[PDB]
């Protein structure tokens, strides 16, 4: 299930 | 506090196999960051053109390598900011793959 959208949540988001 | 860096860094697993050298956290919703797709088409830095820059300033932290710092032992340096993110968008749904740089 891991994607390139999942990768980048993963590495950038911090809410 | 100058802290953040260096344990997210690790935590998010991007010191397992090298220092990676600058990444950037956003302090925004995912749906505000998501939404960047939609806007403001530049770009990107390597010269493709599937980039977008937000309309709006958005929170974010940024963090950068030390000059000590050396696999593996990793150092970095926290910067908080309030920029414009650019990001490259790809896929059905449109999203954020990569994160490009602010401005």
């Amino acid at each position: 299930k891991e994607t390139a959208a999942x990768k980048f949540e993963x590495q950038h988001m911090d809410s | 506090s100058s802290n953040y860096c260096n344990q997210m860094m690790k935590s998010r697993n991007l010191t397992k196999d090298r220092c990676k050298p600058v990444n950037t956290f956003v302090h925004e919703s995912l749906a505000d960051v998501q939404a960047v797709c939609s806007q403001k088409n530049v770009a990107c830095k390597n010269g493709q053109t599937n980039c977008y820059q937000s309309y709006s300033t958005m929170s974010i932290t940024d963090c950068r390598e030390t000059g000590s710092s050396k696999y593996p032992n990793c150092a970095y340096k926290t910067t908080q900011a309030n920029k414009h993110i650019i990001v490259a968008c790809e896929g059905n749904p449109y999203v954020p793959v990569h994160f490009d740089a602010s401005v």
